[PDB]
């Protein structure tokens, strides 16, 4: 349980109020490629944003919303945050069934 | 800013060759047409 | 801009500014300048192009290895040894 | 596919190649593998432990003359099971021609210091030391460098927000300026720039 | 507006606060502590842009916003209330100016801050005075500001009123100006002693309480009152400005009429005058020990001792030889109460 | 496997302890020379709650590495780099009090 | 190739012995320099007479941003919103909402000099040549928030200059 | 200044009884 909380300088708040949320991406359903699919990444639950009272924008408080990280493995991507001594969430690898197809089959009768 | 005449697929650019909006083909007649960004709809 | 000064000022100098006054430019480059036309480029032509051929970043490829321990003889330089440089020829010093 | 493409060389690629080898073989109680880069730049490897012995020699002549670290590189990656991966340059003159060892460390095992070696590492101990957790064992100062004085957790952690966590601003009712949480206004719009369809067939690792 | 996200210089809050004569040492800290909310202000400036100029770090680009305005004009009042959800009154004046007599200031101003607080329909309104401002026949300002006082009072009925007790900060005209009654020779005392009697609050507490009144809904139409925790004697006290100041004390003993006389003599200067005879009857009169009007505490916020932080105050005042020092060194005084 | 420094816990204890000792005696030196008004104790507690801060930290190497951090402060103060403010730094004074009672914090905003 | 610079050394004959003795006690070529400046104080000063002449520029030069109108008088921009997507300082913001006649168009188009860096990278990106970076260089102010442009105020500086930007753009469009 | 109106344009209470 390699802890190393005190060596990072994070601040308490964000080692222990959110949770980081390990998954393989889904793919675009719009497009019809494959790549960005694979490999682990280890997305963290969103916060606050509100607007900025002038020009409209979206202001935000929180310290690392944007923050995102690849991986080969998901045994390292859990161990990877225990390292971290992490709160998370893994979800599993959702591989689409292979399904037959037939030209054929649309001429049956 | 009047519709131009057409019979019927024709060009668009917005008039700046090379310096228009890329350039498009509308595609009508006695309908009103378009379009890109410029206007010239060829309503006639 | 006077022949009064510009003799004295040559003569203090030991340069003779007169047949440079480069710290300023009396004359140069017309800014208005006529159509570029400009060049084509190499691959324009329509008659042959393959992009597969064309293509240098599909030339890419992983990289060489050897030995990869982790799964007489002679001995042997990374490179000849470069020469020793000739001494400048016309102005061997400064 | 002469115009647009680079011609590359396959002598010095040779030559990089046996002398890839020539290394390969005569100190091979650690070099785990001599892969060249294909576009002329050879790389070892090296186990971390073996850091001085291997530069030390890459100093002592052979042909390894290879004076002068060019840089002290410390590239990170979130995976393996030892995160941080560190990188040396060097260069040797006479042969003209560069070479680059490379290692691999914990975020906790103390590898040694690396300066008497090549001599002008001294800057780049206390660089790697502040940009990163990792630890030069025998070196003089480790120190912070590039970084306010407090400030804490090491940048380029790959992981570690660019925002950081905190913020300086002059406060009149204590005069002083101050430290205090981001508060960022218009946020660091994130694009996902990345795409479907891999490009590059050459390479691709198998599906596993 | 509904506020959002953490408190902080990027926070928004509905506040839309008005400050009217901030330029002053009231309300520098108060906006200071609107702005680590992140809270909009509308300072407007009656001087000039320059003395301004340091007032505008203290927002987050668009919060800040100076309006040029006229205490005299009714309407030049009613641009700057125009859109603000409250409005403060923080505007107070020691020495009578010329143009600006003496009454309109504590009176006028606020009269018509209150009824145009009325028309404009203007959220909260709250506003400033002294707690001797309790009729007397010394001075005039405790008076004319008792005449404003009652007066938004019976136009603004559901303003809350600040009745502060002495506060000490180091842009402070009180502290500073005992510590520089040192440049004449001695220090003048009407009759040493307990001839009259204060008691401090800390600048910062001031300020914390009055942002903390907007942020209590029970602080409606109550008159609150600001004192320090700890009591003091008026001679003890100036002998622990130069036990801090660390130079010579020389208390001054001085029949009572002479000491106006005097600032009758300091009142000629054109400019700003060291002392007046309205502040020499701002000297002898001791602050009244009620505590049953509400006030600091019932805001709940606790006053920082004066004790620890004269120093910092009047550090400047230290010759180099003492420049440097600890203040535990110079000892804590004894408290009176 | 290569310690950094101290093997085992206590060992290492030690060195902290040593660090107390070097720390809380020179804060009075810090408090003068820097001019700083905080509370000449305060600081001295603020010390102590510091070190109460990793105050349940238990691996072996980590601790060590704790004290080679906690080196540069004192290194630093002591040579006179940083500054009032970046030693003022730590007491977080300017911050607005954030309460962490549920209902009191579930009234102000909307929280994780 | 390599070349000693120095490396030259002195002579030792007599007449130059007298000669290098005498450049030490007399100056020489300290007064050498000397008749240098005096050279230079006679030249032409250089100067230009700003305000009231201006320094010359060329037809690529950046500056001030202005979206522009068609000739019809219609605007241009269309919110293909890569301006957004290619400014390295991401200084621009878009937000497009549907014309009731159904053309694309902004709604917010706004852009801010706080954080812009000129790189001219919204000039080459602009499929219909909608923001250009106008020939302006001089618009200094008073206060912060007068910087962050809103899409009114560039239309208007659309409108000041437009003759001047379709004429630089007239004179460089071929280089493109 | 803001620019594109408004967000979520939230309802309120009747103003009738009941
Ligand atoms: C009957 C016989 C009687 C006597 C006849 C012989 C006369 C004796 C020789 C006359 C010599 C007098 C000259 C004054 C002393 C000169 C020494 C001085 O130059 O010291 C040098 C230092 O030089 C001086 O510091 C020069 C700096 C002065 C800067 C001002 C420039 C003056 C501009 C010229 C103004 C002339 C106006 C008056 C003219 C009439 C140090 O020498 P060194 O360490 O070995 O190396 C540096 C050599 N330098 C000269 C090339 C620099
Ligand atoms: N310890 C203390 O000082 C205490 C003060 N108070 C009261 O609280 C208030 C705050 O005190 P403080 O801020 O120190 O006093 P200041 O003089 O520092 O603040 C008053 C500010 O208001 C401006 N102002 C007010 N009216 C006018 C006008 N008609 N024309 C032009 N400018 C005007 C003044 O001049 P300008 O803005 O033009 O520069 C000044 O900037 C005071 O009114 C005081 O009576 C109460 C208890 C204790
Ligand atoms: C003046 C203000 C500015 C300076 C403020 C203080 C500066 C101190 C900087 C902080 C440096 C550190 O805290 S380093 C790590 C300290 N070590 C620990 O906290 C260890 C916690 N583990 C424990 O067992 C502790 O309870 C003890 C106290 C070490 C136990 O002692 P053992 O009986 O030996
Ligand atoms: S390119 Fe110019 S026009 Fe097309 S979207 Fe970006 S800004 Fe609007
Ligand atoms: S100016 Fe240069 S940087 Fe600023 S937006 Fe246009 S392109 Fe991007």
């Amino acid at each position: 349980k390699l802890d190393i909380t005190t060596l990072t300088g994070v601040p308490e708040e964000h080692i222990k109020t959110r949770k980081v949320r390990i998954f393989v991406p889904a793919r675009n359903n719009m497009q019809s490629g494959v790549n960005n699919t694979k490999k682990w990444k280890m997305e963290f639950d969103t916060r606050e944003r509100w607007e900025n009272p002038l020009m409209g924008w979206s202001s935000t408080a929180d310290p690392l919303s944007n923050l995102v990280l690849t991986f080969s493995t998901k045994e390292d991507a859990v161990a990877f945050a225990e390292k971290n001594g992490w709160s998370f969430d893994v979800e599993e690898r959702k591989v689409p069934k292979p399904k037959s197809k037939s030209y054929g089959a649309n001429f049956s009768w | 800013p009047v519709s131009e005449v057409g019979s019927r697929v024709i060009s668009c650019d917005g008039g700046g060759g090379a310096l228009g909006h890329p350039r498009v083909y509308i595609n009508l007649d006695k309908e009103t047409k378009t379009g890109t960004c410029g206007y010239c709809g060829l309503q006639f | 801009a006077t022949r009064v000064i510009q003799l004295l000022r040559n003569w203090a100098s030991g340069r003779d500014l007169q047949a440079k006054l480069q710290l300023r430019y009396q004359e140069i480059s017309k800014r208005t300048q006529p159509p570029p036309k400009l060049p084509v480029g190499p691959s324009h032509k329509l008659s042959n192009n393959y992009y597969c051929t064309r293509d240098g970043r599909r030339e890419a490829m992983p990289p060489s290895i050897v030995m990869s321990s982790q799964k007489e003889k002679k001995a042997v330089t990374p490179a000849p040894p470069i020469k020793r440089w000739e001494l400048s020829k016309d102005q061997p010093y400064l | 596919t002469r115009p647009t493409i680079r011609p590359r060389n396959d002598v010095v690629h040779k030559q990089l190649s046996a002398f890839g080898q020539y290394v390969a073989e005569i100190l091979p109680k650690y070099v785990q593998q001599v892969q060249v880069s294909c576009f002329n730049e050879l790389e070892i490897f090296i186990h971390p432990d073996g850091v001085i012995p291997v530069l030390t020699f890459l100093r002592d002549h052979t042909n390894a003359q290879f004076k002068s670290l060019a840089d002290l590189t410390a590239v990170d990656v979130p995976t393996r099971q030892n995160r941080f991966e560190i990188v040396y340059n060097l260069l040797s003159l006479r042969f003209n021609s560069r070479i680059r060892v490379k290692t691999y460390t914990d975020e906790l095992t103390p590898i040694e210091s690396s300066v008497t070696v090549y001599k002008a590492a001294n800057w780049y101990e206390r660089e790697i030391w502040d940009m990163f957790g990792v630890f030069f064992a025998n070196h003089p100062d480790l120190r912070r460098i590039l970084t306010d004085y407090g400030f804490e957790g090491h940048p380029f952690r790959k992981d570690f927000p660019l925002s950081g966590y905190v913020e300086l601003r002059y406060d009149d009712e204590v005069k002083r300026v101050v430290a205090e949480p981001v508060e960022l206004a218009q946020e660091f719009r994130k694009f996902d720039l990345n795409s479907p369809w891999e490009a590059f067939p050459a390479y691709r690792q198998p599906p596993e | 507006l509904i506020p959002h996200g953490k408190g902080g210089r990027s926070s928004v809050s509905g506040i839309v606060a008005t400050v009217f004569g901030a330029t002053g040492f009231l309300g520098r800290y108060v906006v200071n502590h609107l702005g680590r909310m992140g809270s909009q202000v509308i300072v407007p400036y009656r001087c000039e842009p320059y003395d301004t100029m340091h007032l505008r770090p203290m927002g987050d680009l668009g919060q800040i916003i100076f309006m040029e305005w006229n205490g005299k004009d009714k309407d030049s009042i009613r641009k700057v209330v125009e859109h603000s959800n409250v409005v403060i009154n923080l505007v107070g004046r020691e020495w009578e100016t010329k143009n600006f007599d003496f009454e309109d200031v504590f009176v006028k101003i606020p009269h018509a801050i209150a009824q145009v607080s009325k028309e404009a329909g203007v959220e909260k309104l709250i506003h400033i005075s002294h707690l001797n401002a309790d009729i007397k026949s010394p001075s005039r300002y405790l008076r004319s500001k008792a005449v404003g006082e009652k007066e938004v009072r019976a136009a603004f009925p559901e303003a809350t009123i600040i009745k502060p007790s002495d506060i000490f900060g180091r842009e402070d005209r009180f502290l500073n100006y005992f510590a520089s009654m040192r440049w004449f020779g001695g220090v003048p005392l009407i009759s040493l002693g307990k001839e009259t009697v204060k008691q401090p609050v800390y600048i910062v507490d001031v300020s914390k309480g009055i942002i903390n009144a907007i942020k209590d809904p029970d602080a409606k139409g109550k008159t609150f009152a600001f004192v320090g925790p700890n009591r003091y004697l008026l001679f003890d006290l100036v002998q622990y400005i130069f036990a801090v100041a660390y130079r010579p004390f020389l208390p001054y003993p001085l029949p009572h009429f002479a000491y106006r006389w005097v600032g009758r003599l300091f009142e000629v200067s054109p400019f700003e005058p060291w002392t007046t005879r309205d502040k020499v009857e701002r000297v002898h009169m001791s602050d009244m020990t009620l505590p049953h009007l509400p006030g600091l505490e019932d805001l709940g916020i606790q006053a920082t001792p004066l004790e620890l932080k004269a120093i910092e105050v009047l550090r400047r005042h230290r010759t180099y030889r003492w420049l440097t020092s600890e203040m535990e060194d110079v000892k804590p005084a004894k408290t009176v109460n | 496997v290569k310690p950094i420094f101290s093997r085992d816990m206590n060992e290492a204890k030690r060195r902290v302890r040593e660090l107390y000792r070097a720390w809380y005696r020179e804060v009075p030196n810090t408090v003068h020379l820097f001019q700083l008004d905080i509370s000449v104790k305060q600081g001295r507690d603020k010390v102590r709650e510091m070190f109460m801060k990793n105050a349940h930290v238990t691996d072996p190497r980590v601790v060590d590495l704790l004290v080679i951090k906690g080196k540069m402060e004192l290194e630093e103060t002591i040579n006179v780099w940083k500054q009032r403010t970046h030693i003022m730094r730590f007491f977080h004074e300017t911050e607005a009090p954030r309460p962490t009672d549920f209902l009191s914090k579930f009234y102000v905003g909307h929280d994780p | 190739t390599y070349k000693f610079v120095n490396m030259r050394e002195p002579s030792m004959d007599m007449k130059s012995v007298t000669d290098r003795a005498a450049q030490t006690l007399l100056w020489t070529e300290l007064v050498r320099g000397l008749g240098m400046t005096l050279s230079y104080l006679f030249r032409e000063p250089a100067t230009i007479n700003y305000p009231f002449e201006k320094g010359p520029l060329s037809p690529r030069f950046r500056g001030e941003h202005a979206l522009r109108r068609y000739p019809s008088g219609e605007e241009r921009c269309i919110a293909c919103k890569l301006c957004e997507a290619v400014c390295p300082a991401q200084a621009i913001t878009i937000e497009a909402e549907p014309r009731a006649d159904g053309s694309r168009r902004t709604t917010r188009y706004d852009i801010d000099m706080t954080k812009c860096i000129y790189c001219g990278f919204c000039q080459e990106a602009c499929p219909v040549d909608a923001i250009v970076e106008g020939p302006n260089f001089e618009f200094s102010t008073e206060t912060h928030e007068e910087l962050l442009y809103n899409k009114e105020k560039l239309l208007n500086n659309g409108d000041k200059w437009e003759a001047e930007i379709a004429a630089n753009i007239q004179a460089d469009y071929l280089y493109r | 200044y803001s620019t594109t109106r408004k967000k979520i344009q939230e309802w309120v209470p009747p103003s009738t009884p009941y």
